This record gives C-alpha cells, structure tokens and sequence, in this order.
C-alpha cells in the first residue's frame, strides 16, 4: 500500500523472528 | 553518535552511508526506500554558507555496511548517482526548514541479509508512534563527542520530545516540519547524534505489524550531547506528498 | 578510509 510489501522486515531479525539488543527499549516505550 | 554503542550486523539494512569521490571521505548518512532511492538531509548536498554544493558525480553511495572505513568486500555494494532532487522551498537561510533531499541509483540494488529497504510512513503510522516520550533510533558512524570517530556503526536509542521544550531550547525558529529528540536534563540517561550522522535515518518499530518505519533525518542541533539541548530532525510524513510525487513522475 | 575500488569511479 503506502509503502512496498516487505520493507521493515529485517532478514536477520524479523524474518528469523530473532530480536536485536535494545529493540525491546523502544517498544515498551510505545504506552 | 554521541553516547551510543556499536550496532550488531544487518540491524539497519537500510542504512547508507554518502561517500566523497575525491578527497574520499564520509559526507553523510542516509537511506535506503526502495531498490532505487536513497533518502537523506539537503544540507549534506547544499548549504552555500559552507560553500557546499555538490552534484551527482562528486558522491557515491555506499549500502550495506558496517566498518567506517573498511571497503567491506561481498558485503557492501556503491552505487553511483543518476540524479538528485532538493525539496523546492528547502531554507538554507534561516532554519534549514525542509531539509530533506532524494538521490536515484543509476542501477537498482539488490537486496541482500545487510541490504533492505526500510518504510515510509502512512499517515495513521505517523499519527500512532510520532509522540512525546515513544523512543526512536538514529544511526550512522559521525563524531563521538563535540568537536574521535567510531570503527563500526554507532546506534542510539532516543526518545522524541513535546514540541514546546524542543522551541524554549533554541533561538533558532523551529517549524512544523522538524521534531526534535532526545533525553532532558533530570533523565540520567544521554545521547544524540553529532556531526557526521547528518542525512541519517531517524526509525521506530510498528508494534501493529513489526516493520521499521523511517520517521525523521537527522538535520541539524546546537553542539553534540550538551545539556538542555536537543537533536532536531526533519519530520518524514510532512514531506510525504512531495517524496511521493517525485518518485511517481520521475 | 580504505580506497574504494575504480570501477565505482567513473
Ligand atoms: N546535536 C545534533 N543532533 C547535531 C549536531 C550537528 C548535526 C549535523 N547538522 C549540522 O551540522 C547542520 C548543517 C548546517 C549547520 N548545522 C547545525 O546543526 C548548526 C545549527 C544550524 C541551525 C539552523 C541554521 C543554521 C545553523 N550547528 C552546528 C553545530 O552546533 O555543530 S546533528
């Protein structure tokens, strides 16, 4: 849609449904 | 980056770094949309108080790497130019207001583990994740403290903040078009971007559908890490339109 | 920084 299918999508994190380091800091900052 | 620690390989796929033909040396960060567009600040191409004005021929664009200065060979892939295009009412007068330009590859890239095209944000991502307090992250391998330099990119963690405490920080006339980020001065923890990470991608994660969508560029700030001051970015959504009409009609 | 190979040159 307003962006091409498969952007974001890291090949060796969320593809492999692995988490980086400190991705956790930013979500938890989403209340 | 300033306070910031070393990235793990292929956390910013898209990260791309704005390398000088002659004398060579990093000009800026920036990055990847698309196979063939690149995103990244107009002050990295134009600011005539600097005597700054490159074209297409004078950079190279470096995707997928990690070291700063290594040639990381089978793993990092240079593109040249085809043609650049600076936002029509970019002031490089006053405030740097819409800093923000779009550079296409001569050739498309192809994607790869240490290659990927980050998102564009739509206005209901902008409208969910772009508020006070919800934390971004800004990368490149610029300067360290306020001028040293990093061997391998440099990742940060930052925090966006209200509005009316990024204008009560400057003289400096801020617009709707820029955001600035970063912790105050009672947060304990520090950090922000520095000379060198300009044009460099600003991004948060969609907790809706996990991708990394590219909210801001770093533009511009007041030294590096200083207390009571703030890294100001260009805002992404607002500039929206004009990022879509050009990749649509050229 | 270590030299970038011709070919990119051009
Ligand atoms: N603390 C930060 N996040 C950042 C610091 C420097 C960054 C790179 N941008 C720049 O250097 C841009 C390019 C033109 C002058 N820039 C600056 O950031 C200037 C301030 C600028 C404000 C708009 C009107 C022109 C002057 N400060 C230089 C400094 O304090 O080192 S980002």
């Amino acid at each position: 849609g307003s962006g091409e299918a498969d952007c974001g999508l890291r090949p060796l994190f969320e593809k492999k449904s692995l988490e980086d380091k400190t991705e956790r800091e930013l979500l938890e900052s989403y209340i | 980056i300033v306070e910031g620690s070393d990235a793990e390989i292929g956390m910013s796929p898209w990260q791309v770094m704005l390398f000088r033909k002659s004398p060579q040396e990093l000009l800026c960060g920036a990055s990847l949309i698309s196979d063939r567009w690149v995103l990244t600040a107009a002050h990295c191409l134009l600011y005539p108080p600097w005597d700054k004005n490159f074209t297409e021929n004078d950079l190279l664009v470096r995707i997928g790497k990690h070291s700063r200065t290594r040639y990381e060979r089978n793993i990092e892939k240079i593109s040249m130019l085809e043609k650049i295009y600076i936002h029509p009412r970019y002031n490089w007068r006053e405030n740097l207001d819409r800093d923000i330009a779009l550079m296409k590859l001569k050739k498309p890239v192809a994607f790869s583990d240490y290659i990927h095209p980050v998102c564009l944000p739509d206005r209901e991502t902008a409208a969910s994740l772009l508020q006070a307090g919800y934390k971004g992250r800004v990368t490149g391998w610029g300067n360290l403290k306020e001028t040293g330099q990093p061997s391998v990119l440099q990742v940060v963690n930052l925090p966006i903040v209200e509005r009316p405490v990024c204008k009560d920080s400057t003289r400096i006339r801020i617009t709707d078009n820029m955001f600035c980020a970063g912790y105050k001065p009672d947060e304990g923890k520090r950090g922000d971007a520095c000379e060198g990470d300009s044009g460099g991608p600003f991004v948060m994660k969609s907790p809706f559908n996990n991708r990394w969508y590219q909210m801001g560029i770093v533009s511009w700030g007041e030294g590096c890490d200083r207390d009571g001051k703030y890294g100001f970015y260009t805002h992404v959504f607002r500039l929206k339109k004009w990022i879509q009409k050009v990749i649509d009609q050229f | 920084y270590e030299p970038i190979p011709e070919e990119f040159a051009q």
